[PDB]
């Protein structure tokens, strides 16, 4: 439009993301991917860590332990605190905590 | 004229050998599919 | 009837691209 | 081009129920899974909704998800229920009560795990993946916020495939649940930044559809769930069956989507007559695209005379003329021309497939982008501003944990999605 | 001699086989490519070889390739009836569409299957010894045919070079229509086109209707009608290769003849007795009948009035029993109306063709069986019409942006629908200019 | 190329049994002796795991030690029990009271120059001697001293050889002795500097193998023990049939261990599914091979998902196609890569046998060297540290003699051991 | 006349399974040892004297070893279908594996097993009149085919002398691969065989799957049908020794023709008509399109592609009926393609051969019969890229020093590693040079 943007349209820049072309040029990424690894799938199938249309840095997500229940139907659970403790659904949720990074 | 009938005749042994090949792909492809039989859960809830 | 329905089920699946295609040569 | 479906709730897995009874039947599988159909046409594409497992048998490529048993014990029960995979059942103990916080935050976190692990073992398994198809409800506990959260994992994971949902949202008439505006808010900013296409239906309107077009005496879920299961069924006909003019979920998706928050659509599925009218009146392609547009025959409580089209498709299975479709379409496109944005020349895309449903000489289902959906979403929010200035049912989500931040970020996102349209329903060309 | 076939999408392999329908019964070859035994003729003809190669045990087999993107179109021609025609390697499919888009097809998709394309057409550019051209068909509506056919043509012009490139297109209809998003790719895959096609024919599928309904008994046509009718234009054209004549027309000629500056290459395309079997019997068929037949608006497989713009240049091919004192007779009765114009720097308007073989006659066929037949192409300043048309509708939608984000998605810059709409602006002052007598302008 | 298997205390006595009950039902011989088989392949490597005595029977190359006769009378009595040379069970007369100390320097040293003149005695008897194989636990008492014992002496007395042991380890959740512990850390202490590979197993893992996958209704030790024979019988089978890629224990070691203290290993075995699954799914390659990555079909409580795999190998028992091993192992390796220790640029090896284990038409083991096992180290050193800041314990250790000081070396060397580990274990991106 | 055949580890005897049913079934040798000969031919026969050699009581006996350090494949062998073919001396079979270890190969094991094989294969070359060379078959990437491979070369050369050894080498492929160890292996025998060897001929398993897919239809191939393609080349080089032709060529032939300078000596191997009987029953096989095929990177045996190189040298074998005007015209035709290069250095870049026997059918085989068939090994700067990968792969694990004491530990000193990385250096840096046009060196 020939008309210089106002105060009001100028707001737009916050919510959009922004990158560099290979050529230098300014753009948009309209639809950004996963910072984590993803599929992008053509005749055939492939994992990238990284590509271009990502907008933070590559990282690892950290994944819940397998192995944390007990081996049965009882409600045990490994403790949040210590590597050996256990612990119930008392006054508390231990299975929605046991995420890390290692 | 005789290049031509050997030349024929080639041609016959190749579709005999179409036919085989056939066969032979069906009956690979029957090989190697896997199965299970009563050996596998022998050993398996017996409570001793 | 019955045998009229149950053969109008069957000619549903037919395509289109070679519909009446023979293949006969005019001599 | 195999399709993965996933179930979710109580509604999505007897709708689902429904749609793996209808695609058994039109490729004749038996219920102990033998292949018992009569023509090759039947055959060469069953890959797409099964997997062939060893000696005969095929398994249908779903995950069932839930809550609460109940259902799966009942589906498990059903006529078909044998069919599915043993493995492929995932339910907790504890109800959703409910409550959207719950069933996103305290059990979903719970289970997702085993949920995205099926799902993975489902699509790595396929040579070539095509997108995936949800049925849940909007307005339930388990539902909306495991659906959601499901969805944002797949999503994260594939992001260049479609994301396909079928939807269910609270009638402003005749409700079951009292805390349905906030699961229904919630879940919908979870879609509309989500979804790449979504259908949403009302139960309202497949009353009235019963009701007044089928003259049904005692209609039952089981009803519903069948007509849903039709149009579901019918959508991916021409992935799976040849024809004359090819059409594919990603090419109803670009011609559908102008931009990428307008994804929302009407549904409906035409050949509809009750028992006592069928004497009356043979199936015939005028009588098809007299019936997909009535207003009568649209599975949502929305009406198109309050909005206009952005965008139409219509995909006929049957042996019938190119030409008849194509002037059909012509005259409707040129008699009609208020009821289309006028910036767009030709807003109609048709399709034609050489195979009907067994025991119909033909059929068509219709996909619409009409603006009046957001008199729908509207609606909802007033019922949530009326329930949530008085803050009337609000201590059991905060004692969950979430902030009220969120309720009004649900609120401007669902007012930013209404003003969307709109604006594109008055804009002109000057 | 020898001609090579290249079939693009799905209206390109559906014409494809009405096609080769078409040549396999005219030449007599059976359905599984050997010649009939019953038949003591002596003679040991080789007309066949313009279209169809010998292995050596007397099995045909033609010279053509199938492109498409979806499987399920070249997995049918796989089942159907001329399975064992074809070599397997002629018959090429990818995995997944390029869903309308012109850019699916030109950048992400066609760009890795066009590779195996070009390696079939060299492996058959390579069994021949007089190679006189490339018949391509295709439709600029959808994303595969647009964006692989510009692709591949344009590979096929750096590789091959001088040798000439004649396209068969099917145009969107001026209000028949399939899919939204029709105009951008047709303006993409034009703009490709005007630089490396050498004569471009359209096609519209409302004309043929019309045409169909009008002079054909038919009221419920379908695409197979359609096909038969593009195959026997196709047969009508290359018969000058096949058979014998008194004034044949080799493929090169046309270009020569047509075209006058090197953008203004699109022709219109008709052909006469399209008459059914009842009318036929009521009426004689002479050459001046058919030859006032072709130059009817009514007559025309593309939307488009001749009335409304200039002749540049036309060739009538007529065969069958046809004498040249009666095709110059005609001529001269044409040249006499007043409702055709000739641009006044093009004095010598016609270009001729005579050949003796008489139209094949098809067993479930819906035309009647003639004696004689003429066809016409012809380039005429009328056609500017078709293209400000196209550019309304992209300019409408453009204004908004409306679809845009698909494209740039799949891989393409906003500019280049800038560009594309300036070419064919640029093409409309074209056939403005071109069109302006010389004594106005002394 | 002779293996020579060790089976100390009640828990190696047990698996001995049912690995000894697996391996005789693979050559057909019958428990009096008689060889019944019904094939030339399997008389032609019988030598490998049997000798043979005079007019037909076969006695089979394993030593029995235990402390308290109980478990030999147990052994004795059971279906097998007779086949077994009587000069072999070499017992004493009172048990180790669950004490490290007891079962390695007192009772110890009394019997084990027996032990070693029985194992002398049967490996100066093969034609060509091939490594040993031990199975043991190391949270009991003789089981952990004795076996530690005995592999020092024979490391020292065949140090060209290859050391193998199978060893369970106390679950922090599931245990049955409070002194587990100082056991377990003097335990792996002695490994680490004693043998040459090492695998764990968690009789977690086992159960849920079986109440996960197996379905099991009722498990018992014999189903534990019959997992663990499973994989010890697999590993050896290309020693001992034909087929288009043989291995050998020393190639896998070879191919394994980057480093000489980086020796410890994770099992799996893939074909594990119940009986009333089983109709639902063939068995395929790409199957075996996505089970074969999954941990919940690995044998311990650490996740592999927390480190990355340095090496692995499959050996794939069965007839198939090397074109389907190759690009599935290929496929593995570049869908999982951030998993794979970026300085090695192929991690997997390869193995193809063609005669599968008996009633499975095909089977794979894996075999995985992968840094997560530092978090059981961990965990079991911190119990350590736990229980000897406060001397919770000591005087039974010291009264049998031993000095704090092998305490402080053992934790220091396991710290080590950690240490290692973890800085592989994460990424440096720098 | 006569060759000698080494065959080396798991992949060298089973090769030569392959081998040895093919040359029997050519020449017609029973299982057994006997010929049937039925003919009426009225003088006898010495095409098999290459081959095998006659006791007098009429058995025939072959001219090859077996090496082997573990007893299964051999010990399989002497169990199998042709047990009574080979002498029992001629099997030889150690105890235990070289583990993947060039290092124990060498130095720990084979050097125990060494003079059992120079010792039977001196009893060979005894039994003979004319021997021309040695044909050697192993794998560079496992422990005994690589250790005991190197060291038996080594020993040969000393011993012989002047006598020509041409390798056929499956080398490590460059994603699909079988142990890690495999770039170690690689690079310690590449430099120990550069100084003793006359021709290397490179093959990869994953080249050969590719092209059983892309030309046979089949899904799920196995070493068989590899090993099958292998014989079939090695048939089709040694032909010129056993049958009638019009232009023979002798082994001695390959080293003075394809070796421009004393470490360029490893060569690019295609074979033409691999093709399905459904394929070749659908085409014509014409020399031209034959010696078309073989100039594809699509038909080559190893994973490199020739199109990132240049050519020096090539070597095409004609066997069947072939007329030498049409390869006159074949090469011709390709010396005209653009795409294809040769170093300016060498101008007269082709050498042929042309042989009257055609190739023989298998009875369980998946070739089709065919009257004609071409084979060629050429040398090609592309090949450079082979080591390029091996070695960057070799710079990742030691960098680390990721498994050096394995190989320390079996008696190896550390040193050598960085001398055979600055060997394989040198060798890159040599490929580099050559392919320097002479215009810009003045
Ligand atoms: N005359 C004629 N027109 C056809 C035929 N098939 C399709 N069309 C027309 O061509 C246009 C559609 O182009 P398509 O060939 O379907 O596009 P495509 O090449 O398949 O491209 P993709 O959809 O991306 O795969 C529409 O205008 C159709 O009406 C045919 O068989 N005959
Ligand atoms: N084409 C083909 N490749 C083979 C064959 N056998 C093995 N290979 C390949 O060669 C490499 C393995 O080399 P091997 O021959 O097994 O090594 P080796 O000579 O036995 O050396 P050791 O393992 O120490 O005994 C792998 O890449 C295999 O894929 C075969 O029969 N044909
Ligand atoms: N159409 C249809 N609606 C259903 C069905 N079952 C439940 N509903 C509706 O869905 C809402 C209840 O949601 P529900 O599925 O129980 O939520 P959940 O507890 O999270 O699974 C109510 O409006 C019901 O009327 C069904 O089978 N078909
Ligand atoms: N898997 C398995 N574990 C066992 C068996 N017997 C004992 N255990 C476990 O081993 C530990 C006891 O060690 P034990 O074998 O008694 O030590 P020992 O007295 O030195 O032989 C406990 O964790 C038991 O649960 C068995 O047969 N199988
Ligand atoms: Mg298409
Ligand atoms: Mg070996």
């Amino acid at each position: 439009k020939g008309r210089d943007p106002t105060e009001k349209e100028l707001l737009e820049v916050e919510r959009l993301y922004f990158a560099y072309a290979d050529d230098g040029a300014v753009g948009v990424v309209q639809k950004p991917h996963f910072h984590g690894p993803h599929m992008h799938v053509s005749i055939c199938n492939r994992k990238y860590v990284t590509c271009p249309n990502q907008v933070y840095r590559a990282s690892l997500p950290a994944v819940r332990n397998a192995r944390s229940r007990f081996p049965g139907p009882i409600p045990v659970w490994t403790s949040t605190k210590n590597l050996h403790a256990v612990a119930s659904n008392d006054t508390y949720r231990p299975g929605v905590h046991n995420v890390s990074k290692f | 004229r005789e290049r031509h009938a050997e030349r024929l005749s080639i041609a016959a042994e190749q579709m005999k050998q179409r036919e085989a090949s056939q066969i032979r792909k069906k009956q690979l492809d029957e090989l190697y599919t896997n199965q299970v039989d009563e050996d596998y859960f022998k050993y398996w809830d017996l409570c001793m | 009837l019955h045998e009229r329905l149950s053969s109008k089920i069957s000619n549903g699946f037919a395509s289109s691209a070679y519909w009446g295609a023979t293949g006969e040569l005019p001599p | 081009r195999e399709i993965v479906c996933v179930q979710a709730g109580q509604c999505g897995n007897q709708i689902g129920s429904k749609f793996w009874e209808v695609i058994s039947d039109e490729h004749g599988v038996d219920p102990t899974g033998t292949y018992q159909g009569d023509s090759d046409l039947q055959l060469e594409r069953i890959n797409v909704y099964f997997d062939e497992a060893t000696g005969g048998r095929y398994v249908p490529r779903s995950v069932l998800i839930d809550l609460e048993p109940g259902t799966m014990d009942s589906v498990r029960a059903g006529p078909y229920g044998q069919i599915f995979r043993p493995d492929n059942f995932i339910f907790g103990q504890s109800g959703a009560g409910n409550n959207w916080a719950k069933g996103h935050y305290t059990e979903g976190a719970e289970l997702i795990d085993s949920v995205l692990d099926v799902c993975c073992k489902e699509a790595e398994s396929c040579d070539c993946l095509q997108g995936f198809q949800i049925c849940h409800s909007l307005g339930g506990g388990t539902g909306s916020g495991m659906g959601t959260l499901l969805i944002s994992k797949l999503r994260e994971q594939y992001p260049d495939r479609i994301m396909m949902t079928f939807s269910i949202i609270p009638s402003p008439k005749v409700s079951d649940t009292v805390v349905e505006p906030y699961n229904t808010t919630l879940s919908v900013h979870q879609l509309v930044e989500n979804s790449d296409e979504s259908m949403c239906i009302d139960n309202e309107a497949l009353y009235d559809i019963c009701f007044r077009t089928l003259k049904l005496t005692t209609p039952t879920f089981g009803d519903l769930n069948h007509l849903v299961s039709a149009v579901v069924s019918g959508v991916t006909c021409c992935l799976r069956f040849p024809g004359q003019l090819n059409s594919d979920l990603r090419k109803l998706a670009v011609n559908l989507v102008p931009f990428p928050r307008l994804h929302f659509f009407m549904m409906g599925f035409a050949p509809l007559t009750s028992r006592g009218s069928q004497q009356y009146r043979g199936l015939s392609v005028p009588e098809l695209t007299q019936q997909m547009f009535d207003a009568k025959n649209m599975m949502q409580a929305a009406d198109p005379r309050h909005g206009r089209y952005l965008t139409a498709s219509a995909l006929f299975r049957g042996r019938m003329s190119t030409k008849e479709v194509d002037e059909q379409m012509l005259n409707v496109q040129n008699k009609n021309s208020s009821y289309f944005i006028e910036w767009i020349p030709n807003n109609i895309k048709s399709s034609v497939c050489d195979i009907p449903p067994k025991g119909l000489k033909m059929a068509v289902t219709f996909i619409g982008n009409n603006t009046c959906i957001q008199e729908m979403f509207r609606r909802v929010g007033e019922q949530f501003t009326l329930m949530f200035r008085r803050k009337a049912f609000l201590h059991w989500y905060t004692g969950e944990g979430m902030d009220e931040m969120e309720f009004t970020e649900a609120e401007s996102n669902m007012n930013d999605l209404v003003s969307e349209y709109q604006q594109y329903q008055d804009a002109t060309i000057e | 001699r020898e001609a090579i076939c290249i079939h693009i999408g799905q209206a390109g392999c559906q014409v494809g086989n009405a096609c080769w329908e078409l040549f396999c019964l005219e030449h007599g070859i059976q359905p599984d490519g050997a010649m009939p035994s019953d038949k003591t003729i002596g003679v040991e003809d080789d007309a066949f070889n313009t279209f169809f190669s010998e292995t050596g045990a007397g099995k045909h087999v033609p010279r053509a390739v199938f492109l498409d993107l979806e499987p399920t179109v070249v997995d049918e021609v796989r089942t159907g009836t001329y399975r064992q025609l074809f070599h397997p390697e002629q018959l090429i499919s990818g995995k997944e569409d390029a869903a309308n888009n012109y850019a699916r097809g030109h950048y992400t998709i066609g760009k890795e299957i066009v590779d195996l394309c070009l390696d079939r057409i060299r492996k058959l550019a390579d069994n021949c010894t007089g190679l006189q051209g490339f018949l391509v068909y295709h439709a600029v509506g959808g994303g595969t045919g647009s964006g692989l056919g510009a692709l591949l043509l344009e590979r096929l012009s750096v590789d091959y070079g001088k040798k000439s490139k004649l396209g068969y297109t099917v145009y969107p209809s001026p209000q028949v229509s399939t899919a939204v998003v029709e105009p951008y790719n047709s303006v993409l895959s034009t703009h490709s086109l005007l630089e490396h096609t050498d004569v471009a024919a359209m096609l519209d599928n409302e004309a043929i209707y019309d045409l169909t309904r009008r002079n054909l008994d038919i009221e419920r046509p379908t695409y197979t009608n359609l096909n038969r009718l593009i195959g026997q234009v196709v047969s009508s054209l290359t018969a000058s290769l096949r058979f014998d004549g008194a004034l044949n027309v080799d493929l090169t000629e046309f270009q020569t003849n047509l075209v006058p500056y090197p953008r203004i290459h699109f022709v219109l395309t008709s052909y006469a007795p399209v008459i059914s079997a009842e009318k036929a019997y009521h009426e004689q068929l002479s050459v001046s009948e058919i030859s006032n037949a072709v130059f009817e608006p009514a007559s025309m497989m593309t939307k488009c009035d001749p009335r409304h713009g200039k002749y540049m240049a036309c060739c009538l091919m007529y065969r069958g029993d046809v004498v040249p004192k009666d095709v110059n007779a005609a001529v001269a009765t044409i040249k006499t109306k007043r409702t055709i114009q000739f641009v006044d720097w093009s004095p010598t308007g016609f270009k001729c063709g005579i050949n003796y073989q008489p139209p094949t006659v098809v067993p479930g066929g819906d035309l009647a069986k003639v004696q004689r037949a003429v066809c016409m192409i012809a380039n005429s300043t009328a056609i500017a019409e078709v293209f400000a048309r196209i550019d309304h509708k992209f300019d409408l939608m453009y204004s908004k942006r409306a679809f845009v984000h698909w494209y740039v998605g799949e891989g393409m810059e906003e500019g280049e629908f800038s560009e594309a709409r300036e070419d064919l602006a640029a093409l409309e002052k074209d056939y403005e200019e071109v069109g302006a007598e010389s004594a106005d302008m002394d």
